[PDB]
Order: C-alpha cells, then sequence, then structure tokens
C-alpha cells in the first residue's frame, strides 16, 4: 500500500523509537 | 496462560 | 527473544500473533502486509516431521496486540483465515528453504494506530540494504532464554552476517533463499529469536524514504542465542514473485 512501513505513532507524527537510531548507524 | 478471546471468534 | 527490550506501543503496527483456536496457544508470529494478507514462515502452518499440518480452521490471527496472553480489548483485531497458502517448493524435509507462506483473511482488518502494514522490498531496496553488518530488527512473543516467557512483544535489533560466517557455523545446507543474523562471540552484544518468535518479521528502515520494510522471515536457529550461531531468516525480496502469484491470482 502507498502508505505502507509509516506508522502511525513514530513516522507518521515525526517520532523516533528508542532504537531505530542504531539501524541508522549502521547503515554505512 | 491466555485471557479468554471473546466467544464470536471461536464460532 | 532473547536479550531483547519490551516493545513501545505500536512500535511494529505490522505484528501479527499466530493462534491456535484450541488449545488456545500462540504458534508464531507473523506480519501484516495489506489489509487481508498476512506473511509467515511455511513452517509455521507445515511441518510433517512434528505432525503439524493446520488447515485454515485451526488457527487465528491477533492483530495489533502487544501483551503477549491478555485479551487487548479496544485495541487489537482478532481475524479468521480464509485461506493458507504455502510455497510450492518450501523444502520441509531438508533445510526449510523458502520457508514462506501467505494467509488471506476472512474480512479485511482496519487499520489504526495499532495496526498498519509493513512493505516489502524492491531489488534496488534489498540490495542496498542486504549487506554485512547493516541492522534489522526482529519482534515476538516468544521465549526469552534457550531453557522464561514476556509480558508483552519484545524487540531486539541484529546485524546481518556475511554469508561465509552464516556457512561455517551450522552443518545445516544454507541457501540463497535464505539469509543470517546476530552478534559474533567477540563482538559483547547479544539477541537472537527463540521459540513461539519463528514467523515474525526482521523489518529494516529505509534511509532513503525512511519506510520500514520487512527483508525476512523468522525461519530456524539451532539453539537461541548461542555464541557462534546465527538466526537464519527467510529471504523475503528473492521470493516476492511468488507472493505476487498468489496475491494477483486470489
Ligand atoms: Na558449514
Ligand atoms: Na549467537
Amino acid at each position: 500500500e502507498a502508505d505502507c512501513g509509516l506508522r502511525p505513532l513514530f513516522e507518521k507524527k515525526s517520532l523516533e523509537d528508542k532504537t531505530e537510531r542504531e539501524l541508522l548507524e549502521s547503515y554505512i | 496462560d491466555f485471557e479468554e478471546i471473546p466467544e464470536e471468534y471461536l464460532q | 527473544i532473547v536479550e531483547g527490550s519490551d516493545a513501545e506501543i505500536g512500535m511494529s503496527p505490522w505484528q501479527v500473533m499466530l493462534f491456535r483456536k484450541s488449545p488456545q496457544e500462540l504458534l508464531c508470529g507473523a506480519s501484516l502486509i495489506s489489509d487481508r494478507w498476512v506473511l509467515t514462515a511455511a513452517h509455521c502452518l507445515l511441518y510433517p516431521p512434528w505432525d503439524k499440518n493446520f488447515t485454515e480452521n485451526d488457527l487465528l490471527v491477533r492483530i495489533g496486540k502487544h501483551s503477549r496472553t491478555r485479551y487487548e480489548r479496544n485495541i487489537e483485531k482478532i481475524s479468521m483465515l480464509e485461506k493458507i497458502y504455502i510455497h510450492p517448493r518450501y523444502n520441509w524435509r531438508e533445510n526449510l528453504d523458502r520457508d514462506i507462506a501467505l494467509m488471506k483473511l476472512k474480512k479485511p482488518v482496519a487499520f489504526s494506530d495499532y495496526i498498519h502494514p509493513v512493505c516489502l522490498p524492491d531489488r534496488e531496496t534489498a540490495a542496498s540494504l542486504l549487506q554485512a553488518g547493516y541492522k534489522g530488527r526482529v519482534t515476538g512473543w516468544g521465549n526469552l532464554k534457550e531453557t522464561g516467557q514476556p509480558s508483552v512483544l519484545q524487540v531486539v535489533n541484529l546485524p546481518i552476517v556475511e554469508r561465509p560466517v552464516c556457512k561455517d557455523s551450522t552443518r545445516i545446507r544454507i541457501t540463497d533463499n535464505m539469509f543470517c543474523a546476530g552478534y559474533k562471540p567477540d563482538e559483547g552484544k547479544r539477541g537472537d529469536a527463540c521459540e513461539g518468535d519463528s514467523g515474525g518479521p526482521f523489518v529494516m528502515k529505509s534511509p532513503f524514504n525512511n519506510r520500514w520494510y520487512q527483508m525476512g522471515i523468522v525461519s530456524w536457529g539451532e539453539g537461541c542465542d548461542r555464541d557462534g550461531k546465527y538466526g537464519f531468516y527467510t529471504h523475503v525480496f528473492r521470493l516476492k514473485k511468488w507472493i505476487q502469484k498468489v496475491i494477483d491470482q486470489f
């Protein structure tokens, strides 16, 4: 779906979860 | 172990 | 999940619980990929060595959950299955190659703050992100240790492992339809899926478009969180033509 993978309580509000940064930091 | 679910889902 | 943490509310709104009707118990994880399709591991539904061959009427899916055992009134939604589809080349005889299945729901589920589908990867997102050292995230309600059970959904982030290291960790034959993930003994950090997590998703957040993609399905392992062992995951992108064929046809 066009809205897949965007979480209502996180991406849709521009709020990050407590550990997603760990994932981003690994994408070198 | 699990709380019973509404009966409507088991019919 | 071993050595994980409690999920935040709404952190994994695609997470699905596969629930046995009688006796009422957790069977597996799964993921929501649209309003009427759920993805899981084939071995959650069919594994003849253990006399496992479920039919649609044996099972329910519970969507929007956080608590493992509670009935989450006004939050979770419970759906019956219309039809199960197993990959036709799922190899239950040997090594669980092509460990993938789809479940079509009898009725579409209403999305909410707690219920929302994950994306499936395209070729380019898979090529970019399926690299050794890049971390994904596994979630589930399975056991907290190999030899106990969580109050709420657990989450752990784990790095993808180089294919030779995966191969050299096991005597089981690995295929291109699998990848492995987890920390090495020398890395210090720990974590793994465990019994009850299988069928659930291994997700990655694309840094290109800030969407979550399901790259893997919790498929197999030899113990939970053992040093020198890794969890193995179904390579979702490699099997996506089959997913599409099923959804397009049915
Ligand atoms: Na080997
Ligand atoms: Na390990």
